[PDB]
């Protein structure tokens, strides 16, 4: 076990340089070989490696305009892309290259993923509407952009008979999306709340649900 | 000013290797040959079950000794337990025993 | 003899069993040599491989079972089983200690052979200061540093300049 | 530099059956290939590497062979958890190429979805738009027809499918009709799915 | 409700590598018995961070 | 590793394991090497006939014949003819492996002492151009060419005439 | 191939398998490698330790008897007698055949090394006499002579005064 986790802007508009940072808490950043790997919504693509000590190489389809370093101080290591364009627009993830083994040298630990989109478009602050009501009942996340938003039910307690759908794209360009769950219509008596959160456009929101 | 060696790779690997000419080497990586871990249970042999006869032996079994009164169309070994007792509550010879063990273990 | 000239190994080295260090004006760092890694790893799981894979047993019930009239043969199997247990454990012993001396001296042929190829093409240009390593009379960038590693490394080249340094 | 083709690249077997995914390298590669699972909204894990060793932690029903430029992936007795895109890479070479993957998705017997409607909030009323929501409830296979009526059929609403449930392999899906609301009475949600005999058909009346 | 080639009185066992020092009475398509504690076959270098 | 820096082998070399291709004024040709092929071969042989002459073989007969009621020492025969079987399978093949890989190493190891003999004598006369191959800087005739096969060159008297070319 | 360019062994040399002999103004005679004959002992006596304590023996009472109405059984442990004999035969014939090779391999590796790493020191200091001899084109005393043998001699240090005597 080692953990990496991903970190950046989310939303950056095009021609422009993108930068990501992957924190790494279990092992030393300076003891290991590190890469990226993006994917867009397609197959999974390899972008580079570096070592502090260290010689990097990167892919040639994108080499001009990549670069990566690592910071000693902090554990981190970052990715910047300069002059992105749609194609750029992916799923990013840091991953711990292993020391040398008779396997030999395989990524066994990766981050958790961060996601990445190309658009002049601002960012939009979603709006949550509940679904009043065996029964079912739920929230309506509508008009946000980017993606992602995390929804929650009564604290990350609520897990079971949760369905929460992928987001689709309407015609004014922005995102929407529900989020359902199905429980008991004896236990209806209990109080039934779902927590939304957008970070990229710092909207933190809880919504109760009732009939 | 300027230099390049030429080396080899060196690890935190505490496993030593025993070679003709020199004990305990430490080496990087290595693989064991030796298998020396079981599951502590008795499987099924190529799919098949074995026949678990409890508290009686062969001879309680085949010859229906009343404490055997609790098989399948075939099996792959057969399995005792050190105390299996219930075999032949008259006293008596069994003549070929052993024979009919070693061909009754496979059906 | 080249693994303990080359008193040590790398930990810094993480990509691979061979390779190189090097230092110039752009910087430093440890290069790990991909084929001749690839290789040795190629053909040391054959060898793991054939030690494993060769032995194709046949199906056996060791267990048998004799009555208190028959002591002779109950022995007789004994032997049977015992004299195996010493053919195998003596066997499996030696073939270890001995292809586990073949190995490390195949690892130990691999980098000589590489340190070897290097001193080869460099002849003159370089210093051999012990320890395994080549100090450059003259300036080595990457570029230069690279040719070596994939041998087709330029003698003449460089030689009127560590001519200068060489004196 | 070096392609990765992989085949096939969807595949629906039972809970059990045996499955087999070919990866093969435009050269040859030695044994220098692992396999990758990657689950919804995950990172890909290690399954395979050096074509056939088994990554500890690993369920034995996986298993790698071949080398050189063939390869392949075998799932022995297939389970719902299996439901994933699939992977191969090579690392002989740099840059490390990837295959274009393979989704497998658990073929499971039919169930029927359980329909649900939901009319839009008032809350929601009172910023100038409307959206009404009809709720598949776990069901197989994926394939369902959703219509609209107001008692008149429309064309203005959009679908989202969830992924596979990971424990019995099912879906849900949601249908969002949006809008001019106030005009009319009756919405209803035309449900057609093979699992039912005749469409169903769950509606309400505003107010 | 395991499945094993290898079958002793303890337990049973992988058939994986040639060698075993479990029991010498095995049922099956079993590995060798033996009396060693290690039989363990170098795959990489001498290790000597100095 | 000096047959596959020697990338190929010689379908023109008729008469022996090892040697020599030549190029003069005089003419060219293979010339194969007599007394290290005539060794190699006479230890090679030795290593064959070890393999196969030491099986000195108990005179036997395998079958045996058991009735109805003596299934047990059947089973007690049969475990004793695949135990046996087991053991020769594994050791035969390991043998064979293990042997194998030594002469392909001899072989390796003459060539590579065949060509180290060669570059000890001539030194500076010649230029290694890889490819196992001598490019001569002075006029080497058959009498030259000979000298060095049976390693009694004589380096300084070519050197000055080496010398010019070599600048 | 350094043991038989390297014709003959000395029976002068007799306080170690590997060493040197040296001629001076001062005076002449052998002198042993402890440290490389000590070595060479210490992974030997391993070796042959390692073939025979790896012998751990089963309690056995090899004999068996039987009557006039058992001929079957009698040839059954025959069999079993004969079939181990001959795998121990054959085994332990190979096992010498093979760790006797590599033995005299290992001694001949020695001296190559030694040879070899006292060749690397000295360059243009000293001729290839063949022989494994090197005659030195300057004095070289007693001192100058222990750097060499400890590997610690400093080439430029005499090059000029052999430069002196090399035309
Ligand atoms: C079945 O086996 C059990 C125990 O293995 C026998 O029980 C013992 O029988 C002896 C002989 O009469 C008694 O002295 C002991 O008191 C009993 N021990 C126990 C633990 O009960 C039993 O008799 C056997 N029965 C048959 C029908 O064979
Ligand atoms: C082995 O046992 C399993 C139950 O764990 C069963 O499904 C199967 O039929 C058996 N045989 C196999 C996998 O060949």
């Amino acid at each position: 076990q080692v953990q990496l986790q991903e970190s950046g802007p989310g939303l950056v508009k095009p021609s422009e340089t993108l930068s990501l940072t992957c924190s790494v808490s279990g092992a030393s950043i300076s003891s290991y070989y590190w890469i990226w790997i993006r994917q867009p919504a397609k197959g999974l693509e390899w972008i580079g490696r570096f070592y502090t000590s260290g010689s990097p190489n990167y892919n040639p389809s994108l080499r001009s305009r990549v670069t990566m370093s690592v910071d000693t101080s902090k554990n981190q290591f970052s990715l910047k892309l300069t002059s992105v364009t749609a194609a750029d627009t992916a799923v990013y993830y840091c991953a711990r290259e292993e020391h040398i083994t008779f396997g030999g040298v395989i990524v066994r630990y990766w981050g958790q993923g961060t996601l990445v989109t190309v658009s002049p478009a601002s960012t939009k602050g979603p709006s949550v509407f509940p679904l009043a009501p065996t029964a079912a009942l739920g929230c309506l996340v509508k008009d946000y952009f980017p993606e992602p938003v995390t929804v929650s039910w009564n604290s990350g307690a609520l897990t079971s008979g949760v369905h929460t759908f992928p987001a689709v794209l309407q015609s004014s360009g922005l995102y929407s999306l529900s989020s359902v769950v199905t429980v008991p219509s004896s236990s209806l008596g209990q109080t039934y709340i779902c927590n939304v959160n957008h970070k990229p456009s710092n909207t933190k929101v809880d919504k109760k649900v009732e009939p | 000013s300027d230099t390049l060696c030429i080396g080899y790779h060196a690890n935190n690997s505490t496993d030593t290797v025993d070679t003709v000419l020199e004990k305990n080497v430490t080496v990087t990586h290595s693989v064991n040959l030796l298998e020396d871990k079981h599951n502590g249970k008795l499987c099924k042999l190529r799919g098949v079950a074995p026949l678990h006869l409890g508290k009686c032996n062969i001879a309680g079994w085949i010859l229906g000794n009343p404490e055997c009164e609790s098989t399948a169309s075939s099996w792959s070994y057969i399995v005792e337990t050190p105390s299996s007792d219930n075999g032949t509550c008259y006293p008596g010879d069994f003549i070929d025993y052993e024979e009919l063990r070693e061909q009754l273990s496979s059906v | 003899g080249a693994i303990a000239f080359i008193e040590g190994g790398w930990t810094g080295m993480v990509d691979g069993w061979y390779g190189y260090h090097h230092q110039n004006e752009q910087g430093s760092g440890y290069a790990a040599d991909l084929k001749s890694t690839q290789n040795a790893i190629d053909e040391i799981t054959n060898k793991v491989n054939s030690v494993i894979e060769k032995m194709n047993t046949q199906f056996t019930a060791v267990g048998k079972e004799f009555n208190h009239l028959e002591k002779r043969i109950e022995n007789l199997n004994k032997k049977v089983d015992d004299g195996f247990l010493d053919i195998w454990t003596y066997n499996a012993e030696l073939l270890v200690l001995l292809e586990n001396e073949r190995t490390l001296d195949y690892h130990d042929s691999n980098v000589k052979n590489l340190y070897e190829k290097v001193r080869s093409q460099l002849k003159n240009n370089a210093k051999e200061i012990g320890n395994g390593c080549f100090e450059f009379y003259h300036k080595c960038d990457n570029t230069c540093m690279e040719s070596v590693k994939n041998g087709t490394y330029d003698y003449p080249k460089y030689s009127e300049e560590a001519k200068l340094n060489r004196e | 530099d070096i392609q990765m083709t992989q085949s096939p690249a969807t595949l629906s077997a039972s809970v059990g059956d045996r499955v087999s995914i070919t990866c093969r390298a435009s050269q040859s590669i030695s044994s220098w290939l692992a396999w990758y699972q990657q689950k919804p909204g995950k990172a890909p894990k290690l399954l395979i590497y050096k074509a056939s060793s088994l990554e500890s932690g690993v369920p034995s029903r996986f298993s790698g062979s071949g080398s050189g430029s063939e390869f392949t992936l075998t799932i022995s007795s297939l389970q719902p958890d299996d439901f994933a895109i699939y992977y191969c890479q090579q690392y002989n070479s740099y840059p490390w190429t990837f295959g274009q993957g393979t989704k497998v998705e658990i073929k499971r017997t039919v169930a029927a979805p359980s329909v649900f409607i939901f009319p839009p909030s008032d809350e929601q009323l009172k910023s100038g738009t409307a959206s009404v929501v009809c709720l598949l409830n776990n069901f197989y296979p994926r394939e369902a027809k959703v219509q609209w009526k107001v008692n008149a059929l429309q064309s203005n609403s959009q679908e989202s499918v969830t992924e596979q449930d990971s424990k019995d392999s099912t879906y849900s899906l949601s249908s969002t009709l949006t809008l001019d609301y106030e005009k009319h009475k009756v919405y209803a949600c035309e449900v057609t799915h093979q699992g039912l005999s005749s469409p169903v058909t769950k509606s309400f009346n505003r107010g | 409700d395991c499945n094993t080639t290898c079958q002793t009185p303890k337990g049973a066992i992988n058939t994986s590598l040639p060698f075993q020092n479990i029991h010498p009475i095995t049922i099956g398509k079993c590995p060798k018995y033996v009396k060693s504690t290690k039989l363990r076959l170098a795959t990489g270098l001498r290790n000597i961070p100095s």
